[PDB]
């Protein structure tokens, strides 16, 4: 979701490099945390289920 | 209350992508994201304590991040051409991947090879749509997809195919030790 | 609990405070002096984000 | 008196460009030169004491020099292919540019965007002429124009379009201060 | 006795080159090797004590090694695409070159220019075969041959043509001293 906001603020009409950078950072951090949590789930002996609610 | 600024308009003749090509690019973006999610599931599988192949896990988590970068590069290309001033929310949809388990490293490598093979075919179809539109041959995008994206695809396929061949030869009599050693080699560790 | 405390919880407070502050700044640009400086303020604010994000 | 050396002849089969493609390249060379002259006039305008936008002046003088380099690259390509052993004097003509004044930075940026858009369309037409000649598809030149020239064109258009959008939003209420700040940012100066 | 491992099979959908294109590539590989052998003979000729043009000898031995590298690059491309799992032995044949003597540096440079001109035409024919196969337009290989191989060909032809023109102008009255000086310049020696 954050990646799409970063893209939107980087279109030629909006062209807000600062807003785009803010969302790109939020996106990169959330992506990195996704992998970290998956690794923690397996570290504790469980298995990741991508359809878990 | 007026929370935003009344939009302005600047010249638009420079915005030239045509619909068929643009739609094929949008579909490719979703395909790259789908591939990133499928690789995340492979990384998760090999990270399990009962599977314990950290070399394969890292290989696939790295592949997941690379596919996410591919999606971002295609999005940046559209933005550079003047697109995505709207219809951004509908570009992507995150959904659980189709497969979540593999019998061993060989099955995962062969599945990855097949996924890459599908992506290569899809990129070639985007190239066809962008080049053969009777109203506009998008020379630059065709060149970009051919020289950057296909280059990465062919090298990647050869790499995965070689890994699969090498490991598969060890499966008839050395399934456990063969995969164990191969897995550590993926981490740069010579036992 | 400690994993959440260390890897998520501490940093969430900083991010939320930062974003809340950004909305307060924009709210003021919109309301002060009948919102007359809004377009220049959004430009200046975006430049500020480029330097601080 | 004999002031020159009697010419010699060497094999010429390697010289293969065809007429339609070569003529389109010659026309493109004149177009690049024309663009360099129009950018010089923009640089001159923003250098005036009563306009005083040194950031815009530098932006356009830099663009003028870049267009001159584009013309030189096309000329070098023809020379590499064995052309221009004659008909060199008629390649270019320097003439006063059509426009010499702009209301402000936005008008100049929009005019530059339109000039670049015209150049992009013209390069695509050179590509068509060079690729579709029924007697000779000039693969290499088409590739050169697509990967080098169009690459620079699309990036340049996006850059100018973004600058125009950003500055134009400031014009309804902050024409003077908005342009002043934007101009200094072009010089890398944050006030 | 079982001296080898029973072969394994992995997915093959990723292997997509078509026959006409592949056969043209195989023929090009033999052509590059043939060119390397002809350049070796030129290097040998200028190395003779009675010819004694070390600059020309080095120029042609370097060209021979470069043509061998061209052959290797084409072979590597086929391997990357999944080819050459068989029919490798028949790819090349080493045979004595057709010519072994040249009257002087000009004749050798003109012969080299003609050889390069033939290679350029042959590569353009491989491109045509690979691009125009009604069943499969090999976008990536066409792009590779155009951007890498043709690039080297056109620069090389211009270089040889210039060398031939420069030296040939000296032949009507300064055959010995002109070639002697030119030869040392090839070695980077200004007498
Ligand atoms: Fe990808
Ligand atoms: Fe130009
Ligand atoms: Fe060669």
């Amino acid at each position: 979701d954050y990646l799409l906001s970063a893209a939107y603020f980087n279109n030629y009409q909006t062209n807000r490099a600062g807003f785009s950078k803010l969302f790109k950072k939020l996106s990169d951090e959330a992506w990195s945390k996704t992998i970290d949590i998956i690794k923690h789930v397996t570290k504790r002996g469980d298995k990741m289920n991508f359809d878990q609610h | 209350t007026q929370c935003n600024v009344n939009p302005v308009q600047i010249p638009k003749d420079w915005i030239t992508m045509h619909r068929s090509c643009r739609n094929s690019m949008r579909q490719q973006i979703q395909m790259e994201v789908g591939a990133s999610l499928q690789y995340l599931a492979m990384g998760a599988h090999f990270s399990k304590d009962v599977v314990n192949r950290p070399g394969f896990a890292q290989l696939f988590f790295d592949a997941a991040s690379e596919e996410r970068e591919h999606a971002m590069k295609l999005i940046e290309y559209l933005l550079m051409r003047g697109e995505l001033t709207n219809d951004v929310s509908s570009l992507l949809q995150v959904r659980p991947p189709t497969r979540s388990s593999w019998k061993g490293g060989v099955e995962a490598l062969e599945h990855a090879l097949s996924m890459e093979s599908d992506v290569t075919k899809s990129i070639r179809n985007v190239i066809k749509a962008c080049e053969d539109d009777s109203e506009f041959n998008d020379y630059h995008l065709v060149d970009y997809l051919t020289g950057d994206f296909l280059e990465e695809q062919y090298k990647g396929q050869r790499d995965l195919a070689g890994k699969a061949s090498t490991l598969k030869k060890l499966m008839d009599r050395h399934e456990a030790l063969g995969e164990f050693i191969f897995d550590k080699k993926l981490l740069g560790i010579d036992v | 609990a400690q994993y959440l405390e260390e890897e998520f919880i501490e940093d969430h407070a900083e991010k939320i405070r930062t974003l809340a502050g950004h909305t307060s700044d924009l709210k003021k640009f919109i309301t002060a002096n009948n919102g007359h400086d809004l377009s220049l303020a959004l430009y200046v604010f975006d430049e500020y984000l480029q330097k601080t994000v």
